[PDB]
């Protein structure tokens, strides 16, 4: 409790009021002196080690507050608790060697509900430089083979809101110039076959690397009549792309409790034959016992 | 336990054989009813659990609960990594993307 | 009849509503609780139909991790909180059926307001959506889909519209199941097993319907014993 | 998806070796014959664990 | 390790059942009194060797299938030209290993049934595999433990 | 593991010559087009999306497979070291 | 019929002697080899009928632990050697069938010295029960009766002569039911089981003989779900 508090991430009321408004973005609080402060509320922003700070209202419309009480959940604040997890049934037996050494056993169901989701965000990022070959473009054209790759881009350039870029898409079209500086023999006669007319330009468009790559969120350009800002030189615009992914619980990932039994996910098992309690109720998670 | 007596049933011909192998073992007072040999041997912490696979039982009371399981961060290098071909240094000719 | 099959298990039902059930069935012989209250107590709790939002859309939504301003909750705690719907088709070419809904003003818009459609029963009524303030626009529509078992969002991605949000989604209606073989007594021999379901569900099947799917499946499956090779 | 049955088959009879972190013994590097499987995960064998 | 062990319990009535003919009668009924266990002290044999004396090997299993032996528990049961006394669970073990190596006769030279398999034991019937039997086929029996090894130990509750 | 590993190292005076007959003939399997096995009509090296293996699949699961039954014939220096490709070449067509 | 429908149970038969018999099966969805496998096993341990000899009656011999003169075995190990016998009988008219015996002078009793009934056949004849010496007497009845599974002596406690003594009911043809569920691939999807169940058979019903029976017992057991009471 002292620590959701002081850790600043919920939004506390200060003084004693009603509340006004209530969006998914503001808090608009009345204060019993004629005040209304609006209570701004980071919607879905990016930490710097990716994990998001999305802040969420538990006040209804017209409520009457008590001084210091949460308006707003912090990120992981179930409602003024440190809340890093959840509570889940935990059977402990070996379970055929999938919970062999250190790993652990995690029941389908667990998914069905959206329980272990996480809002993870990564931010790609790219710059046109102004390389002596030549000024390198930032248009919505990918020279060689197709279209069909064109979609997501949309907006001539930067790929369109609401787009899931799945790994190897474009996220940003770029063109440098090819030949450090000369053209070529073999090269030339070629495209000539086809039509000796092609952009003898380059394809460096900042793709998603091998990995992931979710659904875009929001993209950012710093292009000519810089704002207040302070690009580098060599650097004609800096173009930000954002990334955003639900991140189920898959294999691999490390769930662990505040005593040490630090695990690795080895199995999701699917209900259907995971063990149960006399009545309906499975367990969802699995311990060996042969590291207590 | 005390719904059981109230939805209208009674212990398995499962919650006894795991009962006698307790016994055995020597976590419940033999003689006892069945009834309360349970009780025991839940104030002990454990529960029979029946396997969801063979709906026969696990031959002996196995301890559950509720355990705050939080999921761990992943760092950049958990993410997996798969190199055929690609770029190379300039100096040090070795490998690297 | 007099003996032995008229001694034949007395199968007897329990059920309010459509959403629970127990299934008595004594006597049985050594050991068939088992042997029966367990294959059930699996296909039961996946290989039965049901439907279950599919792909959500938002009047002036891009990305599933917006926030509609006017409405308290997130996009993300909206598509969540619809996971939690339980819709009854009537006919099997209702494969798939779109529930639209538009509400203004300072309402806890309910499952109660989707607009209507034939052939299909929201057993849901109570269900929280969202919140609208004053002056908010919550126009939006989302397909329902009859499906089975669990299917990631990510699996299958449907776009309606383009703008359009997929969403993950379990398609079993069965929500519990058990059984307990209690040893039932009558006179000759007490090694009765008494063997008796119970399975609760969110109402878009009956339990007796589903009971019956279950064997039947079975039953359809235990075919597959016919042609050596 | 084609493809993927394609890798299926570029693989039969070959095999690929896993080193461990720190390397203490031949032990410690052994062949393995791969299987394809599903995750950003290698899956190992409880038996050789003992070795890395 | 659990499937091969044996029990241990209970000592009201003064038993050393070897010698006496009236230490079978009052003393077999006393095990359908609450006095004798069928895990005795009575050195030579405990009255719960007496009720059970399995045939083939295989009657030794199902009787462990059917709710009437434990595999902890002490039973007389006769295998190849010996009436053997050991838990329906060594005689178990005992064919793992004689069946991750067909030979069934070689397959009970390296084993000892006679104590509860520790981590030391074993490491004991594989490096005696291996030396004996071939490379290949151990792996085999390698795998044919790391079956049984975690099938077991689940239900071993 | 390996089907008969046990008899291959027990043909051969070092561990390390069975590694390189194998490799060795699998060049040799490969290079002269698969058609220098000693073995193939019946019971011979089989995959599985038809029975495919018949043509080309890991070059030394034959090598392997061939060093196994008696065929084969390897030594400290057996034949001729440039005439012994001459006429492999010369007998086996597949280039 | 071709793809998914025609993609049904590969059922594979591998049936040596009258006592081992391999059957594969797959396709499965996730999770159903261990839905069939189990059910099967439980049921062929349990409700085979078969033949057995159950009680057995000595000449002078009034308890079960002695021995007698001219008789090399004892007791307790010539009843055994009978519990390694395997009879069989026609019609339901049997329930139990006191095979009868009586032999003297330097001779090896086996299951052929007994006079042969009308409707009961040993499917057991060179077993050894004894060697005969002189001066050594031995005549005794067996009842043999059609149970399912295994029967402790002490459970039944036959009740025929005053001095007789019970003999472990082994009613199950089947010595052994073994089965796993490997993985199989085919198509799109991989998480596909592929049951395989081994069966061990006297050779009182044959392998494949006691799975027909089997599949059956479990499927005319889903019919009892149809009258709701």
């Amino acid at each position: 409790e002292r620590v959701v508090r002081d850790s600043l991430a919920a939004l506390y009321a200060e003084e004693d009021g009603e509340v006004a408004k209530v969006d998914g973005n503001r808090i608009v609080v009345r204060y019993e002196d004629g005040r209304l402060v609006e209570y701004p509320l980071r919607r879905f922003y990016r930490s710097n080690q990716g994990t998001a700070l999305d802040q969420r209202p538990r006040v209804v419309v017209g409520q009457r507050v008590r001084k210091g009480d949460l308006l707003a959940d912090g990120p992981a604040s179930e409602n003024g608790f440190l809340a890093l997890g959840q509570n889940v049934l935990v059977a402990i037996m070996p379970f055929d060697g999938y919970n062999f050494e250190d790993a652990i056993v995690i029941s389908e169901e667990l998914l069905k509900r959206d329980f272990y989701t996480s809002i993870h965000i990564e931010r790609y990022e790219i710059e046109a430089r102004d390389t002596k070959l030549g000024p390198e473009r930032i248009t919505r054209d990918i020279p060689h083979l197709s279209e069909a790759a064109l979609r997501d881009l949309d907006e001539e350039g930067v790929v369109r809101i609401g787009a899931e870029v799945k790994p190897g898409d474009i996220l940003v079209g770029r063109t440098s110039f090819k030949g450090e500086s000369e053209p070529t023999p073999e090269e030339r006669l070629l495209r000539s076959i086809f039509g000796e007319k092609a952009r003898d330009v380059k394809d460096t468009s900042l793709r998603v690397p091998p990995g992931e790559g979710g659904i875009v969120v929001r993209t950012v350009r710093l292009r000519r009549g810089d704002p207040g800002v302070e690009l580098k030189p060599g650097v004609r615009e800096v173009v930000r792309v954002y990334v955003a992914q639900k991140r189920k619980l898959q294999v691999g990932d490390k769930l662990a409790n505040r005593h040490g039994n630090k695990g690795v996910v080895a199995k999701i098992l699917p209900v259907e034959d995971m063990p149960h309690l006399p009545d309906g109720t499975p367990v969802d998670v699995i311990l060996n016992p042969l590291g207590v | 336990f005390g719904k059981r007596k109230g939805e209208g049933f009674g212990v398995d011909k499962r919650e006894v054989e795991v009962l006698r192998r307790a016994e055995k073992l020597g976590l419940v007072t033999p003689g006892k009813t069945p009834e309360e040999q349970l009780k025991e041997l839940f104030l002990q912490g454990k529960v029979v659990l029946y396997d969801g696979r063979t709906g026969e039982p696990i031959e002996g009371p196995i301890v559950v609960g509720q355990m705050f399981i939080m999921k761990l961060y992943h760092m950049v290098e958990d993410k997996m990594h798969a190199r055929s071909t690609g770029p190379y240094s300039l100096i040090t000719q070795q490998p690297l993307g | 009849m007099l003996d032995s099959k008229l001694k034949a298990p007395v199968f007897t039902v329990r059920t309010q509503g459509r959403e629970y059930g127990e299934f008595v069935l004594e006597p049985l012989e050594r050991g068939f609780g088992v042997t029966l209250g367990n294959p059930l107590r699996r296909i039961l709790l996946s290989s039965i139909p049901g439907t279950a939002v599919t792909s959500v859309y938002i009047e002036d939504v891009l990305h599933e991790f917006s926030t509609i301003p006017g409405v308290k909750e997130d996009v993300v705690e909206i598509i969540l909180n619809l996971k939690e719907l339980v819709v009854r088709f009537l006919n099997p070419s209702l494969q798939t059926v779109t529930l639209l809904l538009k509400a203004e003003g300072p309402k806890e818009v309910k499952a109660r307001d989707f607009l209507p459609v034939a052939d299909v029963e929201i057993m849901n009524p109570d269900l929280h959506i969202a919140t609208l303030e004053e002056g908010g626009r919550l126009n939006m529509e989302v397909r329902v889909d009859r499906g089975v078992g669990y299917v990631p969002a990510e699996k299958h991605g449907i776009k309606d519209r383009i703008n359009a949000i997929p969403v993950d989604a379990v398609f079993s209606p069965v929500r519990r199941v058990a059984f307990q073989v209690e040893d039932t007594r009558l006179g000759q021999r007490t090694d009765l097993d008494k063997l008796t379901l119970r399975i609760w569900t969110d109402g878009s099947v009956t339990p007796l319907e589903a009971l019956n799917q279950a064997v039947e499946i079975l039953r359809e499956h235990l075919t597959y014993f016919s042609n050596p090779q | 998806d084609e493809v993927w049955d394609a890798l299926e088959e570029v693989i039969h009879g070959k095999v690929v070796l896993l080193n461990r972190a720190p390397t203490l013994h031949r032990l410690g590097i052994q062949a393995f014959q791969p299987v394809l499987v599903e995750g950003q995960s290698i899956q190992l064998h409880p038996l050789v664990c003992e070795a890395f | 390790y659990y499937i091969t062990q044996v029990r241990k319990e209970k000592k009201g009535a003064g038993l050393e059942f070897a010698t006496p003919e009236e230490a079978l009668a009052a003393h077999e009924r006393g095990e359908v009194a609450l006095n004798a266990p069928i895990k005795v002290a009575g050195r030579e044999t405990s009255v719960g060797r007496l009720k059970y004396v399995f045939a083939n090997p295989d009657e030794a299993l199902l009787a462990v299938a059917h709710g009437i032996v434990d595999l902890q528990d002490v039973v007389t049961v006769r295998y190849m030209g010996k009436r053997l006394e050991t838990s329906p669970g060594r005689i178990l073990f005992a064919r793992i290993v004689a069946e991750a190596v067909e030979d069934e006769k070689v397959a009970w030279e390296l084993i000892q049934l006679d104590v509860p398999q520790e981590k030391n034991s074993l490491k004991d019937l594989v490096y005696q595999a291996f030396l004996r039997l071939g490379m290949e086929k151990t792996a085999r029996l390698l795998d044919a433990l790391k079956y049984y090894g975690f099938t077991f130990s689940t239900t071993s509750g | 593991a390996e089907p008969g590993i046990d008899k291959l190292f027990g043909m051969v005076d070092s561990k390390y010559r069975l590694t390189v007959v194998v490799a060795k003939r699998a060049q040799q399997l490969l290079r002269h087009g698969f058609k220098n096995t000693v073995l193939e009509p019946e019971e011979r090296p089989k995959m599985q999306t038809l029975e495919g293996l018949f043509d080309d699949p890991n070059a030394e699961t034959w090598a392997m497979k061939e060093l196994l039954t008696g065929r084969l014939v390897f030594g400290e220096n057996l034949v001729p070291e440039d005439r012994l490709q001459k006429e492999m070449e010369r007998i086996y067509p597949g280039e």
